[PDB]
RNA sequence: GUGGGAGAGGGUGGUGGAAUUCCCGGAGUAGCGGUGAAAUGCGCAGAUACCGGGAGGAACGCCGAUGGCGAAGGCAGCCACCUGGUCCACCCGUGACGCUGAGGCGCGAAAGCGUGGGGAGCAAACCGGAUUAGAUACCCGGGUAGUCCACGCCCUAAACG
RNA sequence: CCGAGGGUAGGGCCCGUGACUGGGGCGAAGUCGUAACAAGGUAGCUGUACCGGAAGGUGCGGCUGGA
RNA sequence: CGCGGGGUGGAGCAGCCUGGUAGCUCGUCGGGCUCAUAACCCGAAGGUCGUCGGUUCAAAUCCGGCCCCCGCAACCA
RNA sequence: GUGGUUCGUGGAGCCAUGGGGGAAUCUGGGCGGACCACCGCCUAAGGCUAAGUACUCCGGGUGACCGAUAGCGCACCAGUA
RNA sequence: CGAGCUAGCCCUGGCCAGGGUGAAGCUGGGGUGAGACCCAGUGGAGGCCCGAACCGGUGGGGGAUGCAAACCCCUCGGAUG
RNA sequence: CGAAUGCCGGCAUGAGUAACGAUAAAGAGGGUGAGAAUCCCUCUCGCCGUAAGCCCAAGGGUUCCUACGCAAUGGUCGUCAGCGUAGGGUUAGGCGGGACCUAAGGUGAAGCCGAAAGGCGUAGCCGAAGGGCAGCCGGUUAAUAUUCCGGCCCUUCCCGCAGGUGCGAUGGGGGGACGCUCUAGGCUAGGGGGACCGGAGCCAUGGACGAGCCCGGCCAGAAGCGCAGGGUGGGAGGUAGGCAAAUCCGCCUCCCAACAAGCUCUGCGUGGUGGGGAAGCCCGUACGGGUGACAACCCCCCGAAGCCAGGGAGCCAAGAAAAGCCUCUAAGCACAACCUGCGGGAACCCGUACCGCAAACCGACACAGGUGGGCGGGUGCAAGAGCACUCAGGCGCGCGGGAGAACCCUCGCCAAGGAACUCUGCAAGUUGGCCCCGUAACUUCGGGAGAAGGGGUGCUCCCUGGGGUGAUGAGCCCCGGGGAGCCGCAGUGAACAGGCUCUGGCGACUGUUUACCAAAAACACAGCUCUCUGCGAACUCGUAAGAGGAGGUAUAGGGAGCGACGCUUGCCCGGUGCCGGAAGGUCAAGGGGAGGGGUGCAAGCCCCGAACCGAAGCCCCGGUGAACGGCGGCCGUAACUAUAACGGUCCUAAGGUAGCGAAAUUCCUUGUCGGGUAAGUUCCGACCUGCACGAAAAGCGUAACGACCGGAGCGCUGUCUCGGCGAGGGACCCGGUGAAAUUGAACUGGCCGUGAAGAUGCGGCCUACCCGUGGCAGGACGAAAAGACCCCGUGGAGCUUUACUGCAGC
RNA sequence: UCGAUGUCGGCUCGUCGCAUCCUGGGGCUGAAGAAGGUCCCAAGGGUUGGGCUGUUCGCCCAUUAAAGCGGCACGCGAGCU
């Protein structure tokens, strides 16, 4: 039947954004952490135009 | 009047609908003097404060005037008697002759063509609105102020209305719909009539949907729920509730009064 | 036809005071109530009795009658509107247009019923108190529907002269 | 084609029968109480309404076939 | 089988738990009123207290053994 | 009414303080574990101050530390696949 | 950290083949004092009917290291709310 | 280190075993090639065809195209590919999105709140498949095209000249601007026919040179007309309203029209012109190109759900916003500015490849699964997006070859019997569309109803009534009627297409739910009652602000229970709850100091502490049951027995009423009578001795309705007696790829014993050459899951309450 | 035996014991004969279809030569239900 991961670019960058993560002091820490271990992507990769 | 219906689907046989022949040949409402985008949603930032509605027929909001003295002294023709989704009366739009147009709540009598005004002078008539001191004691009247210039609130039910009682100082006794006896002021209005439209109270919804059209959800008891969400729940087959009747929240319901006690306005009232 | 007569005939609208019950204020105490007698009941938390104010519902005292009105049921404070039957005088108009009347049809006390409003008094059911062998009764104290209004039903009667 | 009659399907009236059940009539001396006829010891009778072992009681209106 | 409640004049109930004292309503018997019966009035009679044991000076009453009676439990499988 | 101190309401001070009350300028004031007298001690209601102390992303040195299932998760284009 | 599954609501759009049934209402006819009302015709109502898409998921069989961590065949519920 | 269902790594066992992922289906010829069932081409066959075809959106991100290539990826092969390597490929003022607008919501200056973080938040900003905005048809690449080319046609902008006008706002007013169902008129899309026109071509096999077969007979298109249609009255005075001002709008009054006459604004024809243009035939593809061709490019009929569209009518549940747009004026400006022409110049940023019901998206997979909007031809069956076949177009599902066992799956049929099967007619059958006769109880008058039960259905010919389009006609297309006759076993001849009834339980009804074992009698539902709430309402979320409630106001909103409707819902207020009690009793902090203590020489300073004053709550006084609940026991009596209307008596707060009652409630229990049956632990009707019904945790009924649950009969049947045969997919054998759970090790028989009491393994005896393959399931206390039951642990959670102790709240 | 020995009934398949239901022998019989009663010998084979119940068992119904009783993990769920 349907699944659960149904794409959409906009829910996605809406939602684990790199903006979206600036906003809260929840976020911003989740991009320190994330910067301080190395993590090459901080925000997953949405994409397209 | 109240539609009626033969029985040609179970349901559209009990059913029974209003009777709008009062409406004027109007329907299409005034945009100008209303509408307003009206913003429907059953709870707060967030959460469901009021539950069990949402959904049922879109609406437009008809902006009514409820603080007449507004316009005092300068009269204005009836022209339309038209239906409002937003209440349980219908409301009639009025042309004044200064050229503004607004919409009051229609009183029981009041036809199309009349004429009505409101201020100290106004003559006694179904329509007139004036400071509470000078209607005559008896008189009955709808759409009342509960202080001065902060707008109508009593008696705006679907015909429903007030009886002056007496007079007693900067104010004068009323005897609202509830049958509460109430100390207003003198200076604050009240249109002259009962609300008219009073075969409201008479309609037979008929089915589920007719409940779903006017926005409201279905309601489920307590005793349906377990004992997780709601006082009365479980545990075998059905059960008598097994303690004074309560809420969802635990408050007696069935007897325990409410009303906080040291309030102010406890002095200006006398009823029940 | 013409000109008059009495009437609680009928419908809507409006209104008057008396009494009652209830509330508030007053002053006032040690009992009121009820009965054949009592008790139940009510009452120092302050009754009953009396004054003052207010609320509300119903029913209209004397007039009033062994009276009037109506086809019956029935109809009673008072004001108006809308309206029905009927009596008289005049003998002027039509000119036999009449009597009854299966059916249909309407009207039809009280009780009851439907939806809604109203609720003071009273009052089936009901609860108590006495009476009684026993009382599901006649007496008493509480009391619900109902009694009241609106529309719709009901159609019965010792609807009896 | 018509057609006696037969077959299948469903109805209309009628009669018989049916555990059980509702009142009813009749049946010399059983139980219970007083309803009625004398003001029947609560005038009765009454249409209706509820209640009660039973007569019956009670509200409401009514009638004289009562004061 | 198990839990606890109960056997009192003819009927239905008290009386114990703080042992010595059996009380009430009806019914039954004798007498009255009535023509007579009921009602009502006046008096009177009737109880090995389920039984076999002992406990104490003394048991309806305290304590164990059985005879019926009533109610409650008989769950997980 | 509470927190701090070893102090859990204990004879419960001292130190902070939300609430109510509400002074004084040396013959003034707080303290020395209820209190009071004595004897003393210090001078609240403003602020600043290196140093000796902590830490080790980073540089260097040494190891009765590991030696590729160990040692960091990674000796290797690992916070990757 | 999660409402990209699911639950509910808010905003804004989309979809529902074709056939049944035939309410009110109008129109006319009868009918009365005027009514009620009875007829036709018209009309096109409805959590109305048969039934696709579409939404379900009733019974049975299959499947059970499957095609599938919920599926397949037959059958069946709804389908202008 | 041998153990931890240990950790990690490797290799074994099962096994050449199960499998190889839809029963839509394959055969051959020729190529290419180291190597062909698997690649390319041709012929034949099969499958989809309201998709298995094509157009979008999403998501994916090079998968597109072309060259060379098969190591691995492909369930086999591979010369092939979505795979490897290389290179190429995606063109826009007009399609989409941004330099436009607003929706819910997000943000947020101001303001408010919060220990901090942060929460709220009218202005504005943000936010889109919603509003607005200018492209149609053809041609080209191996791959892009509403993008490039071609032909026609638009749009803003800036600058000019030519001419008009009080110009001018982020501001006023207009409009934009709206539901649902049903709809008319006229068009277009699309589609059927044509004796007419255009075409290569063809007489086959008995007949046909025929008004024969086969193929095709359009597409876009400015202005102007034309046919449809959508919008809108023109004046002139008065003005105190549209938070300034308006000449605008609005309202009042006097005119002239009420018509669309007139102005607009769309659509559809037509239009200068511009394109396109089959079958066949010839070739060479991996495909497309020539010719057919000066191709014709005309006439009917069907006809939308699409267009005219802001059309109409009916209804109730009463149906976004803002910009652009027109108008209005203000500040300013009127040498500006704005409007209409006409020229010329400027017109930016991002998407475009390809898959797109799927081998490219979501499911670890080249997965029988999920996936939103458009088109979706023909015929036939009553209609249709249904069904059967077929256009176009795409496919034969990436293992094959044989065999013809049992057994399984899917399918077909059957003598006689037909429910004897079984927990149950579970399953399967019969029934089946439409037309016409015809239909009971009951009923809330609608329904029951497709009740039941019947008959008709094909084709040919004759006669004959109505429409539509054309003219009042032929034709083409629709509905009909009557009458003869024809062929089969059979005519909705195949495919799609209810078995019927009788009677109980429950629920009134449509609905809803345990995604992934329960769809129900459960939830819901209209409706009935209680109750809270006077509005800064009650109530809910929140520390607050705040909001919701509600832009509501007792005809309304919250909570509770019952659950259409019919007829009804009785007694008890003792206990608990809630409601009413300006008495009294109790009642903390606080007031008060009687009186007492500690130090002081002391004045003083520090404590204890009784009177009495002291709230709510509790107590007590009252009521309240559609508030929490409760609604008895034992003895006796009627003139046959019986039985008890009657009576006695004990304790209640009172001491179950009506109605129903062997029940979804009945233990004893197949209670006992009656009915159905040859027979009835069920069923239906009764009786009542109701373990243990009973009135809104409703009582008794109820027409209609249900994939609900019980009984019965008819019909039909492979359910059964009782099987049998046939079919295809596997199973079997051959070729190719090749798993798995399990596994202390194994050289693993039977019996009677024995053993921790169920032995292949120990004892005795019996049997028994070694190793396999198709099968069966009796055993290995077989596999699977550290039993889900039970107990244990002073283990853990969810739930309850007059358990304790706190807390929010009041 | 709880690091699981699946459990009532039925169905399919059976096998065994005899303290035998039938049939076959036999002794006594209060056994005339026919039919029986009873014990003894003896399992070789046979041991029906139904209605009710989940049922085991019963109870019936129509027959029968008879309508036997028990074990095999209340035999048999890696065989079904
Ligand atoms: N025929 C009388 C009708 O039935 C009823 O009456 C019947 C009964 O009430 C009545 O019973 C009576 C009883 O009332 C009275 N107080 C005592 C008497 N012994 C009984 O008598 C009855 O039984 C006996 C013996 O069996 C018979 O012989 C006698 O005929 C019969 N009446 O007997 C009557 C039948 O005979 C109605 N009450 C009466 O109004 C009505 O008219
Ligand atoms: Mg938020
Ligand atoms: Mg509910
Ligand atoms: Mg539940
Ligand atoms: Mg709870
Ligand atoms: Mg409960
Ligand atoms: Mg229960
Ligand atoms: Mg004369
Ligand atoms: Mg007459
Ligand atoms: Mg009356
Ligand atoms: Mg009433
Ligand atoms: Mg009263
Ligand atoms: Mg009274
Ligand atoms: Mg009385
Ligand atoms: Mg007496
Ligand atoms: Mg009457
Ligand atoms: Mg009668
Ligand atoms: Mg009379
Ligand atoms: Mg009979
Ligand atoms: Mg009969
Ligand atoms: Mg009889
Ligand atoms: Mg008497
Ligand atoms: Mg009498
Ligand atoms: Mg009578
Ligand atoms: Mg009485
Ligand atoms: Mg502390
Ligand atoms: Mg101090
Ligand atoms: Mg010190
Ligand atoms: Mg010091
Ligand atoms: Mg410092
Ligand atoms: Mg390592
Ligand atoms: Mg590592
Ligand atoms: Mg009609
Ligand atoms: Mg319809
Ligand atoms: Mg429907
Ligand atoms: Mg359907
Ligand atoms: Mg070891
Ligand atoms: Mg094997
Ligand atoms: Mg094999
Ligand atoms: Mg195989
Ligand atoms: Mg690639
Ligand atoms: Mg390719
Ligand atoms: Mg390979
Ligand atoms: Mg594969
Ligand atoms: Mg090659
Ligand atoms: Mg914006
Ligand atoms: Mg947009
Ligand atoms: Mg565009
Ligand atoms: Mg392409
Ligand atoms: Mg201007
Ligand atoms: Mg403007
Ligand atoms: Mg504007
Ligand atoms: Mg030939
Ligand atoms: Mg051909
Ligand atoms: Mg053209
Ligand atoms: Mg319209
Ligand atoms: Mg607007
Ligand atoms: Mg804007
Ligand atoms: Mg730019
Ligand atoms: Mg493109
Ligand atoms: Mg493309
Ligand atoms: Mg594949
Ligand atoms: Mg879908
Ligand atoms: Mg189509
Ligand atoms: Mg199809
Ligand atoms: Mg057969
Ligand atoms: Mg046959
Ligand atoms: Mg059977
Ligand atoms: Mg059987
Ligand atoms: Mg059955
Ligand atoms: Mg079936
Ligand atoms: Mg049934
Ligand atoms: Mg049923
Ligand atoms: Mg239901
Ligand atoms: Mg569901
Ligand atoms: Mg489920
Ligand atoms: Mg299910
Ligand atoms: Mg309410
Ligand atoms: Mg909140
Ligand atoms: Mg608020
Ligand atoms: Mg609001
Ligand atoms: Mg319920
Ligand atoms: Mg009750
Ligand atoms: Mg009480
Ligand atoms: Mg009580
Ligand atoms: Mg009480
Ligand atoms: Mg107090
Ligand atoms: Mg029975
Ligand atoms: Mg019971
Ligand atoms: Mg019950
Ligand atoms: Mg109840
Ligand atoms: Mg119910
Ligand atoms: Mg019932
Ligand atoms: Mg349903
Ligand atoms: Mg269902
Ligand atoms: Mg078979
Ligand atoms: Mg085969
Ligand atoms: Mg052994
Ligand atoms: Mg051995
Ligand atoms: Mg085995
Ligand atoms: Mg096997
Ligand atoms: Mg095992
Ligand atoms: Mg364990
Ligand atoms: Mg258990
Ligand atoms: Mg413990
Ligand atoms: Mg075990
Ligand atoms: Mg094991
Ligand atoms: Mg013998
Ligand atoms: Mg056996
Ligand atoms: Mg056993
Ligand atoms: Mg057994
Ligand atoms: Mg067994
Ligand atoms: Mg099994």
């Amino acid at each position: 039947m349907k699944r659960t991961w149904q794409p959409n670019r906009r829910k996605r960058a809406k939602t684990h954004g790199f903006r979206a993560r600036m906003r809260t002091p929840g976020g911003r820490k989740v991009l320190k952490r994330r910067r301080q271990k190395g993590r090459w992507r901080l925000t997953p990769a949405v994409r397209k135009r | 009047a109240v539609k009626k219906f033969k029985p040609y689907t179970p349901s559209r046989r009990f059913m029974t609908v209003a009777d709008f022949s009062e409406i004027t040949k109007t329907e299409p409402e005034k945009s100008l003097v209303k509408p307003l985008k009206k913003t429907g949603g059953r709870n707060n930032q967030g959460r469901i404060t009021v539950r069990f509605r949402g959904g049922g027929h879109k609406r437009l909001y008809r902006i009514i005037d409820f603080k007449r003295w507004d316009k005092v002294g300068i009269p204005a023709k009836v022209a339309a008697i038209e239906y409002d989704p937003n209440r349980s009366a219908r409301i009639a739009l009025l042309h004044y002759v200064d050229g503004e147009k607004r919409y009051i709540i229609a009183p029981d009598g009041l036809q199309v063509g009349q004429q009505v005004v409101a201020g100290p002078d106004a003559p006694i008539q179904v329509g007139n609105a004036l400071p509470l001191r000078f209607i005559p004691v008896g008189t009955v009247v709808h759409a009342v102020e509960l202080e001065p210039k902060k707008g109508a609130k009593l008696a705006r039910a679907a015909g429903t209305s007030a009886q002056i009682q007496g007079r007693e100082g900067d104010y004068v006794i009323l005897r609202l719909p509830s049958g509460e006896l109430r100390k207003v002021h003198g200076e604050c209005y009240a249109t002259v009539g009962a609300v008219g439209n009073a075969d409201h109270k008479n309609i037979v919804l008929g089915k589920a949907g007719r409940s779903r059209w006017l926005g409201r959800r279905p309601h489920v008891r307590g005793a349906a729920m377990n004992p997780v969400d709601h006082p009365h729940g479980g545990g075998e087959g059905r059960a008598p509730r097994g303690r004074p009747p309560a809420s969802p929240w635990g408050w007696q319901t069935k007897g325990l009064k409410t009303r906080k006690r040291r309030k102010p306005s406890s002095r200006f009232i006398i009823a029940r």
